[PDB]
């Protein structure tokens, strides 16, 4: 269960400055030791960040058309070990290419999405020797993801909570007389939330209700009544401006989204593999 | 390592135990499934009658895992012919058993794998359940299991009769045949194969029908069996109360459904009747 | 000693999730897949999913990082 699980033990963060400066260590710390190995090669953290989030859409696209078909809470589980990893690790040590599909790797077997070696790197567009090597890679990489992750491979999702709020929705909630067609435009909210940092911030169930809001305040479905008396927060005036100001930072985090751009991935991508040729 | 290694405990299918310095090390498809598994369940539970993980780590595709050391189970107790087990004890023995398996159950776990070496014991005499191995999460309504968990002796008639889909009864009946050995010092239905498990099961409780076991027609692998009466529960069990036997006959119904679950049995009046159970730095240590 | 059994005290962060044996008599089983013949013969009742997707939805909800 989530509220006494490892996620919001130990990665649920308290504000952006928390992973800002996470990052910002990872990046620091990888310059320092390439300089005792041994300048314009070296990556920023933002663009580290641009990179991140360029090769975590990639892992959504390798989960998405992945046979035998992906549950969504095992590409749910490996975003969040992708996020999770580069919280604490530089792009330019450990490839994100290999700990994206190392992520999805271990995610199937966190999950019990029972898939062997080859079937899963079948899935790859590559040659049989560069599936070959990629598996190569996985295993190689498969006890470092774990050892970043800290021993910590359960992931909760907000798609069972958006379900669960789906049924309360359906029974204690008339006044809304079809949740159903809250979904979709819900889902897709939840998509662009599991762009940002949010997972890392936030409950599962606070991203799922935040979502369906979202959602209802789309549709012209104002439904505050649900919060003041089905959940009962008008008896916690607390709980409640809480809550608001969870979900009105959670719209916030999501607006001021910004996709990586194309000419700028293509220059940082060949920095990174720059980065990758030599230390 | 950060481990002194001191002493071999045993060797298995997926890892080897040993004592180190007091904790014990459990050491192209990549690190263990079964590694993984009780890695990840016993991350995120935390229970007095649970197994705690400690550390884990590992080199290339082999991985350790460090639990805390324990010093004996339930099947040396049973198996011990010095150890008197009294009524105190087995009590004593189940409630601890029930605790852990109602913590477990409230975050949707099923153990899966429960008997008598399962369940260790410390030198405090605190029972944590062990062997997470086959423990998998349930309540999920896709999440299409195995009937092929838990050793044969211990298995409930769903799952003999090929239940994909089941809940904490599959918990429940090795729990009620755990008890059935405590109080027997013996196997409580040792069959050789599925099909004289299933023979034994009917023989010494008696085949049910859907007066008991409404749908037990629609599991993939039931076959028709012959009509004993079974042998009533008192029989069985000549030294046993009647609240004993009502948790007996609560942890044996044939419908999963039916069967009770661990916090209904840990309201049971048989816990909470006299004699208490045993404190643990009494209970008998083989 | 005597045992008197204590319900597990678990702090959930958020909404009280009503009991497993209520969600009929409340309405919520009636949005939720009823289980097949199969389910319920090995035990598998749509009351499980109904509580777990609920217990879910209400976990932590008012937790603060
Ligand atoms: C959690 C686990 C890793 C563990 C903790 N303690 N422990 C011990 N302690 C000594 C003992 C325990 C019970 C009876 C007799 C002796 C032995 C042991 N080995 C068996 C050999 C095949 N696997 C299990 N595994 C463990």
């Amino acid at each position: 269960m989530y509220h006494n699980s490892s996620q919001k033990r130990h990665w649920t963060f308290s504000s952006e400055e928390q992973l800002a400066r996470l990052r910002a260590d990872a990046n620091r710390k990888f310059r320092c030791k390439a300089v005792a190995n041994g300048d314009p090669v070296f990556l920023e953290p933002h663009e580290e960040m641009t990179l991140c989030k360029y090769y975590e859409k990639r892992l959504l696209e390798f989960c998405s058309v992945f046979k035998p078909a992906m549950p969504r809470s095992v590409v749910g589980t490996a975003c969040m070990y992708f996020k999770r990893f580069y919280l604490n690790n530089s792009v330019m040590e450990y490839h994100p290419r290999i700990i994206m599909l190392t992520c999805a790797f271990l995610a199937c077997k966190v999950d019990e999405f029972n898939v062997s070696s080859p079937q899963f790197v079948g899935n790859l567009r590559e040659s049989p020797l560069g599936q070959e090597k990629a598996l190569e890679q996985i295993l190689e990489y498969e006890l470092l993801l774990i050892q970043q992750l800290n021993f910590h491979l359960i992931v909760h999702n907000p798609y069972r909570p958006f379900e669960g709020f789906l049924i309360d929705l359906k029974t204690r909630y008339p006044i809304l007389e079809n949740p159903e067609i809250l979904r979709k435009t819900a889902d897709d909210f939840l998509n662009r939330i599991a762009l940002t940092d949010a997972y890392l911030l936030y409950t599962p169930s606070q991203i799922a209700l935040t979502a369906i809001l979202s959602s209802a305040s789309r549709a012209g479905i104002t439904m505050e009544s649900y919060l003041s008396e089905s959940l009962m927060l008008k008896e916690n005036r607390t709980c409640l401006s809480q809550l608001l100001d969870i979900m009105k930072s959670m719209r916030n985090l999501v607006k001021k989204y910004e996709p990586p751009r194309s000419e700028e991935v293509a220059v940082l991508k060949q920095k990174l593999e720059r980065c990758h040729s030599a230390e | 390592k950060r481990y002194e290694k001191l002493d071999f405990l045993g060797e298995g299918q997926f890892a080897t135990v040993y004592k180190a310095r007091i904790v014990a090390i459990k050491k192209k498809d990549g690190i263990n499934r079964t590694a993984l598994r009780e890695i990840k369940l016993l991350q995120e539970l935390s229970h007095p009658n649970i197994i705690g993980l400690l550390d884990a780590f590992g080199h290339k595709s082999n991985i350790s895992l460090v639990f805390d050391f324990m010093e004996t189970d339930l099947e040396v107790i049973i198996k011990d012919n010095s150890l008197v087990l009294t009524p105190s004890h087995i009590k004593a023995y189940m409630l601890m058993t029930l605790q852990g398996l109602e913590y477990l159950h409230q975050h949707w776990i099923l153990h899966r794998d429960l008997k008598p070496n399962n369940l260790l014991l410390d030198e405090n005499g605190v029972l944590k359940l062990a062997d997470f191995g086959l423990a998998k999460s349930f309540g999920s309504p896709n999440r299409a299991y195995t009937h092929q968990v838990v050793t044969r002796w211990y298995r409930a008639p769903e799952l003999l009769f090929g239940a994909r889909m089941y809940g904490v009864g599959v918990d429940m009946w090795a729990v009620g045949c755990i008890l059935a050995e405590l109080l027997l010092r013996v196997p409580f239905l040792p069959g050789d194969s599925d099909l004289d498990q299933l023979t034994r099961i009917f023989e010494t409780l008696g085949t049910p029908t859907e007066e008991q076991w409404p749908d037990m027609c629609s599991l993939p692998d039931y076959v028709t069996f012959k009509s004993f009466p079974g042998i009533p529960l008192h029989h069985i069990f000549s030294a046993a109360g009647d609240d004993l036997l009502d948790l007996i006959q609560g942890l044996f119904l044939f419908n999963p459904c039916a069967r009770i679950t661990a916090t209904q049995a840990l309201k049971m009046k048989y816990f909470s009747n006299r004699p208490g159970p045993t404190p643990g730095c009494q209970l008998p240590r083989p | 000693a005597l045992y008197e059994y204590q319900p597990l005290q678990i702090e959930t962060y958020g909404p009280h999730v009503p009991e497993l044996e209520m969600l009929g008599r409340l309405g919520y089983l009636n949005h939720v897949r009823a289980a097949s013949p199969q389910d319920l013969a090995g035990g598998y009742t749509s009351s499980l999913a109904c509580h777990r997707a609920l217990q879910d939805a209400f976990s932590g909800l008012f937790w603060q990082p």
